[PDB]
């Protein structure tokens, strides 16, 4: 098993993340299980974003829904997360992990960390 | 005059026939489906006691009013169990709670001091602080009336209108029974084999008419095999005979 | 009102031979010239019922409930009010209260903190008032209301020509109490022992109540000081026991023979 | 909600217990709580899920038990390289339905 | 129903105007109905002085609180209603109209035609 | 305020539309309104009240519809007797509430 | 599903029971009783899953 993650290093504050993440090795022969999507900013503690299962659906968290999308490639190659219209506040490092229910995050990968240019 | 949320009154309703079918005529409600049950099922489910709570609401947020859901008029106000057993009915009262200028004598609640348990009557009200600040008695910077009247007025319209909502409580089976819906009648029919059912006499059996008459505290007949053969008649004053096959 | 004079001098009692009286209906199930054999709590043929004479007297004592009970009272001045009831007597249990003060008359299921004595009778000298009927005093949660209509009243000063006797018999089957009321007028004889005779009794009213009762008291209509007449009230216990019922063509209990008195029975 | 005490400190080798409580009508049930450890400058990994069932990789020094409303971990034989970021994660249902700790930042009395 | 509206007709500006209308059958056992007091100048816009319901509550018209005064009658007759220094720019008809919350207007008067003296 | 053309004519019997408007911040709008005649000497009696329901003891040959600022009317069955003066009426929310029309001033054409 | 599972659908009412073993695959719009309603949702119709 192996997680990459990759994001920028600088970003401007217009513009839009897209952090990409690729997993290797599964079993998708599954019901459940997904790929999750986490930050977190130094000096304050761990915040989720967002979960996709293995059929489409999109688990974003509350009052966050227009700002945040996600491309689902159909290969088992990578997941994108584009989010649109950041903030200063959200500079900060950001895990993608594996999502089964008992296990609310199985296995971390290594997380990039991004901040504004402002 | 219609209770409201703050004010709401245990409506006790007791030892009658609870026909909810008068309602229908009205007009086209905001909504019908009862949230603990199906509307299909209102009438054969017999229930021992219903308890009736009557309710203004401001504007159109009696969704979050719910056996699941909370909001500001759901926490710091009448409260629904997520267990509740009963169900709720709202409908467009535009004719009666509304006014011109505005609906001043209600009042609404938007926060207490805690949050409440639910089926509690909660009527009292108080000035309330900013946090810490001490306050007795004063008004102005960190204490701040938390009660406002009802501004209804034609600008609004939709987004603004009552909807009265009543909720119903209901028992399941173990209290005294008195009130719950009624069944229909089907006419007799005389000199054929009906599966007969007067008020739970159940059995098969042509029905013939008896010339002997009961005395008014007998309503049933018996026989050496200590069965119904000849009753009197549910609905109406006669005595009939269960002539068997 | 309640008045709390706090002394009674008590008379001792008398025991009468009570013959035939206590048989009523099982239900209202109609059978044509057809035996039955029915155990049911009954009252004992030919038993004493204990006689409570009271004239300057003022008995209404507690009465020993035993989960039914009988109460035959010869009346003339419908002194007979209500019904005291409940356990604790500090207004922490449910009890019931029925008083028929007029043609409204209502029974209230609720908790009651009764007072020491609130006889309704006193003042107006020889004619009975229907003051101090509020006898209970606090209430924690009230449940259950009810309005009924009344049975025949009495024109208030009624002394003399005893031809009256109301029967109460209390019972409860599952929590839910009935009263059996029976009133036997034109009995044309001094009160002293009951006479013979019989009559088939109908069941009337059965209220739910929830509470096991275990005691009951009778309410009975200066502030204190009454020059009364021959009140005259029997108590009797009820015990289960067999009958033989004859139903005749119009369902009228024409006989009724207790099997359990002597080895003919 | 969720919550644990901020930092927690203590002699080397032993003598070390850490909980987490929260709010029972914010909390559905109390069911799936998992412990997890965080490194600096290295990834998360799973120590703990659901109360007291141990996965495969781990250690049997730890452990964890809840009672009532507060779960706790406790883990014995300390080392030099044991200090840690003990997260806890539960599920809370009126709120966002994941809930992720309150900080925790282990320290050492050996130096 | 009728509605009669009875005053008087040669008034002096500096005579206070006394205008009974009254109605005959309706439920009152109602909520947000009432009566509304209604002006008809020639030629010009037509302006509201008064609707008054059955809780005894008062509606005035904002900046007119000194030429309107209203007094009930309490037994089923009629609505009495007083206009105080009155001006000559109203040399107009009166009329008196059951006024609720969604039917605007239900049934009216005769109305009265008055003038200035002057 | 309410505005209305004084002037008012059209083709005799059948076939006239009337119509009501104005400003929709003047007059604050969004309630139902309602339009009235007056006869010159004579008892006075509304025709449509609110928008578009037709009551049962009077003429059935009228018709409405308001959309947005704007209140029409469809009249038919003009007779000789065709005159009156047509005033509309709603809730102007920033000053004198009831307001009606701007006044009306109409021929006849039976001849 | 961690906001709610909705992929799986129930039944509420019918028009009368069902024998054993059969299958109602069928899915439309029922009404109750007399009042005339077809095509769309609304007073006494709504979707039966
Ligand atoms: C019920 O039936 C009785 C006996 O036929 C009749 O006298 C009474 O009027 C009926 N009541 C109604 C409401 O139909
Ligand atoms: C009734 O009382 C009398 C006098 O006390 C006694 O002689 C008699 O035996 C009693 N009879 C019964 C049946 O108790
Ligand atoms: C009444 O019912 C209660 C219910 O538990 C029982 O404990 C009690 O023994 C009964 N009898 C009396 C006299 O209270
Ligand atoms: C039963 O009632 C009938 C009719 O009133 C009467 O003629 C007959 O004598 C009664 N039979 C008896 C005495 O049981």
């Amino acid at each position: 098993i192996t997680l990459k993650e990759s994001g920028p290093t600088l970003v401007k504050p217009t513009q839009t993340l897209t952090l990409t993440c690729a997993f290797s090795g599964f079993s998708l022969n599954t019901g459940g299980a997904g790929v999750g999507w986490i930050r977190q900013p130094p000096g304050k503690a761990l915040e989720w974003l967002a979960l996709i299962y293995w059929d489409g659906d999109k688990r974003y968290n509350p009052s966050l829904k227009s700002r945040l999308a996600i491309i689902m490639d159909t290969s088992k190659n990578r997941v994108v997360l584009t989010m649109t219209n950041m903030d200063p506040v959200d500079t900060a490092t950001y895990y993608c992990a594996h999502h089964k229910i008992e296990y609310i995050f199985d296995y971390w990968g290594q997380g990039t960390l991004v901040a504004v240019s402002s | 005059r219609f209770a409201s949320v703050y004010a709401w009154n245990r409506k006790r309703i007791s030892n009658c026939v609870a026909d909810y079918s008068v309602l229908y005529n009205l007009a086209p409600f905001f909504t019908f489906k009862c949230y603990g049950v199906s509307p299909t099922k209102l009438n054969d489910l017999c229930f021992t006691n219903v308890y009736a709570d009557s309710f203004v609401i401001r504007g159109d947020e009696v969704r979050q009013i719910a056996p699941g859901q909370t909001g500001n008029i759901a926490d710091y106000n009448y409260k629904l169990p997520d267990d509740f057993t009963g169900c709720v009915i709202a409908w467009n009262s535009n004719k009666l709670d509304s006014k011109v200028s505005g609906n001043y004598n209600y009042l609404y609640r938007l926060f207490r001091k805690s949050n409440l348990k639910p089926f509690e009557r909660d009527i009292s009200t108080e000035i309330y602080q900013a946090g810490n600040k001490p306050c007795n008695g004063v008004a102005g910077f960190n204490c701040y009336f938390p009660l406002r009247s009802y501004s209804f007025r034609p600008t609004y319209g939709v987004g603004h209108q009552p909807y009265r909502v009543v909720v119903l409580s209901f028992e399941l089976l173990h209290a005294p029974a008195t009130v719950c819906g009624p069944k229909k009648s089907t006419n007799l029919v005389k000199n054929k084999c009906v599966n007969f059912n007067f008020n739970g006499l159940k059995g098969t059996g042509v029905l013939t008419e008896s010339n002997k008459k009961f005395l008014p505290f007998q309503q049933f007949g018996r026989d050496i095999a200590d069965t119904t053969d000849a009753v009197r008649d549910p609905q109406t004053l006669e005595i009939l005979d269960i002539t068997p096959c | 009102q309640c008045v709390n004079l706090t002394t009674r001098t008590q008379l001792p009692p008398a025991y009468t031979n009570s013959f035939t009286r206590g048989v009523y209906y099982p239900d209202k199930v109609f059978r044509s010239s057809v035996l039955h054999s029915t155990q049911d709590l009954f009252l004992p043929f030919f038993s004493n019922v204990t006689w409570f004479h009271v004239i300057k007297r003022f008995d209404n004592p507690v009465l020993p409930f035993n989960d039914g009970v009988y109460f035959a009272s010869i009346e003339k001045s419908n002194i007979i009010r209500g019904w005291i009831f409940g356990t604790t007597l500090d207004s922490k249990t449910q009890s019931l209260l029925i008083v028929n003060n007029a043609t409204n008359v209502v029974i209230k299921v609720c908790e009651f903190q009764f007072c020491n004595d609130p006889f309704l009778d006193h003042k107006n000298n020889k004619s009975w008032m229907e003051s101090e009927f509020r006898v209970y005093s606090s209430a924690n949660n009230c449940t259950f209301e009810y309005v009924s209509q009344p049975f025949l009243m009495d024109l208030e000063g009624k002394q003399g020509n005893f031809k009256n006797l109301r029967e109460f018999v209390f019972k409860n089957i599952d929590g839910y109490f009935k009263i059996y009321s029976k009133h036997t007028p034109i009995i044309v004889r001094e009160p002293e022992d009951l006479p013979q005779g019989f009559s088939a009794l109908e069941p009337l009213v059965d209220l739910p109540i929830g509470i096991n009762i275990t005691r009951f008291q009778t309410l009975l209509a200066s502030s204190s000081g009454w020059t009364a007449g021959a009140a005259a009230y029997y108590v009797g216990y009820l015990q289960p026991r067999t009958f033989l019922l004859k139903y005749n063509e119009n369902g009228t209990i024409t006989d009724a023979v207790d099997c359990a008195l002597d080895p003919l029975s | 909600a969720l919550t644990q005490p901020a930092s927690v400190s203590g002699s080397p080798g032993q003598s070390i217990t850490v909980s987490c409580t929260g709010t029972s009508s914010d909390l559905g049930n109390f069911q799936y709580v998992s412990w997890y450890q965080h490194h600096p400058g290295k990834a998360p990994k799973l120590l703990i899920y659901e109360v007291s069932k141990r996965p495969s990789g781990v250690s049997n020094r730890f452990s964890g038990s809840k009672s009532g409303n507060t779960a706790s971990l406790t883990i014995s034989g300390l080392q030099a390289e044991d200090e840690a970021d003990y997260y806890c994660c539960s599920y809370t249902t009126t709120t966002i339905p994941v809930a992720f700790g309150g900080g925790t930042k282990l320290t050492v009395l050996g130096q």
